[PDB]
């Protein structure tokens, strides 16, 4: 149980970061208001670590 | 500031011509009106250094590579102080060179990673100075692919050193007035042969100046040169340091790598040998562990019976205590014990104050 | 596996790239991870050996009625 918490802690934030700002009373406004090198150096920053890991 | 530098070093020229093709190797349309078996000195002319400068790569970069141009006679002692003073190096607690063809466009998987695991961390750990060709070709390009890839997990000073005529792109070097500034176009689309451009892992570059337009060992002699002043040079506090340790690491290669060698273990510089790395490699490693068979079959047929191959080995394994083997042990990995052994057997002293440089290696290193 | 680094890869033979295309061929599909490791740890280029007609040989190898082979069937 406490893993399966820990696993849906995350559904939860994803839940709420895209929610409107404003409260469900107030959300209607919300709501009408609606209406590279660095990747190459960051893989091989993970590689390395993976290579060290394993041996 | 660096006003000094071309007053100090010189930049050869071919001046006198020796049999349209010339045996000065540099064809032009028409030898200076001064201008056989050429020479390196006797038909060269010593003009001042219009090349010196410090490169800055296009695109990513750190924008920060010293570029000089020298000719082959020179002292070591002035280009290493120039390196230690002006552009700030730190004095190495340890040298390491990296020799060998490398022949073919990339080398084994277990090679590389040998070299990028053992050599470059090793070198970061301490600090060391890591010298091969400044050019992004065979064996140089690969030490520079190491040091990519070890940069990118973070630094290691990796100097280099080429014969000037090879340098592809010479053009935006060429600087009389001087460049602290220089644009050089790395990404060299034409792979035209002997010309190469300059690989940007490396922090400094050395190019040979000898008067021509790109030749192989013409920088060996410096090499050599600057190799010995630094294994008898001490490191901070002037004198009052310790001797700089050195070690030569050989790859594979050909005759020239044997007589490299040769000449470094008559230069009593430290040398390593890797098992697997090839020809000109695997033949000293099998004497270690019949002279013209191994050469047959070791080294390339052509020569390979050829006495002189084998009368170098015999001089070699004459000093054979000075050079050593690093057995890959079914690709070891770490190497740091193999290189201290090394040193403590070319040592060869009692005193215990030869061995204060291995013993700070011992210490930086977990061994 | 072992006796093959033993005795086919003692050192005292060379070998090839295409030499070892179709031993790599066959320990993939017969499933040799062994092998596999072995062959790619001897210098292998992967990259200039992987063809396209290799790899639907791979995929064609899938055994007998197995899942993978229903799905490759309605795709
Ligand atoms: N002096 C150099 N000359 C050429 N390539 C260099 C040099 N120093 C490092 N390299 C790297 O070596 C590789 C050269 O080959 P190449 O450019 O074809 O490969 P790449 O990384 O796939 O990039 P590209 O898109 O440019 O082809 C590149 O990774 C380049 O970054
Ligand atoms: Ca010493």
């Amino acid at each position: 149980s406490d893993l399966y918490w820990k696993a849906q802690r995350y559904r939860l934030i994803r839940e709420f970061h895209s929610r409107p700002a404003l409260a469900p009373p107030f959300i209607v406004i919300s709501h009408l208001r609606l209406l590279k090198e660095a990747e190459r150096k960051l893989l091989t920053w993970e590689s390395v670590h993976k290579e060290n890991f394993l041996l | 500031e660096q006003s000094w530098i071309p007053k100090i070093f010189k930049k050869k020229t071919c001046t006198t011509f020796i049999v349209t093709l010339c045996q000065c190797g540099r064809p032009r349309t028409a030898h200076p009106a001064v201008a056989t078996v050429w020479d390196s000195d006797a038909h060269t002319t010593e003009k001042p250094t219009d090349a010196y400068g410090e490169l800055d790569f296009t695109g990513a970069g750190r924008k920060h590579s010293n570029f000089l141009r020298l000719s082959d006679r020179t002292d070591p002692a002035a280009v290493y102080s120039l390196v230690t003073r002006t552009w700030g190096f730190r004095a190495p607690n340890l040298v390491v060179s990296v020799l060998g063809g490398s022949g073919g466009p990339v080398l084994q998987t277990w090679l590389q990673d040998l070299l990028r695991r053992g050599l470059v961390r090793a070198a970061q750990s301490t600090g060391a100075w890591i010298v091969t060709g400044g050019l992004h070709t065979g064996i140089g390009r690969h030490v520079g692919v190491a040091v990519r890839d070890h940069q990118m997990a973070s630094k290691v000073v990796a100097m280099g050193v080429a014969p000037w005529g090879v340098v592809r792109n010479r053009d935006t070097l060429i600087n009389p007035k001087g460049s602290f500034p220089a644009r050089y176009r790395w990404r060299g689309d034409p792979e035209d042969g002997v010309q190469f451009p300059l690989d940007y892992n490396y922090s400094a570059f050395f190019l040979v100046d000898d008067g021509t337009h790109g030749c192989l060992g013409g920088e060996n002699r410096f090499r050599l040169r600057l190799e010995s002043y630094i294994s008898q040079q001490k490191t901070g506090v002037g004198g009052t340091g310790i001797d700089i340790p050195v070690l030569l690491l050989l790859i594979d290669g050909d005759e020239k790598m044997l007589t490299r060698i040769e000449n470094a273990t008559q230069a009593q510089l430290p040398c390593l040998l890797v098992a697997g790395s090839g020809g000109a490699a695997d033949c000293l490693a099998e004497t270690l562990e019949q002279g013209e068979a191994r050469d047959r079959i070791r080294r390339f047929f052509p020569k390979g019976d050829l006495e002189v191959l084998q009368a170098q080995v015999e001089r070699i394994m004459t000093r054979k205590e000075l050079l050593t083997v690093y057995s890959s042990e079914d690709g070891s990995e770490e190497f740091e014990t193999i290189v201290l052994k090394a040193l403590v057997k070319a040592c060869g002293s009692s005193e215990a104050s030869a061995y204060l440089d291995e013993l700070r290696l011992a210490v930086a290193w977990n061994r | 596996v072992d006796i093959a680094q033993s005795e086919l890869f003692r050192g005292d033979i060379q070998w090839r790239s295409f030499h070892l295309e179709a031993s790599l061929m066959d320990a993939l599909l017969n499933d040799r991870p062994e092998f596999v490791r072995l062959l790619i740890s001897h210098g292998l280029s992967l990259g200039h050996f992987l063809t396209p007609m290799r790899l639907a040989q791979l995929y064609s190898a899938a055994p007998s009625n197995s899942l993978i082979r229903n799905l490759l069937d309605q795709a």
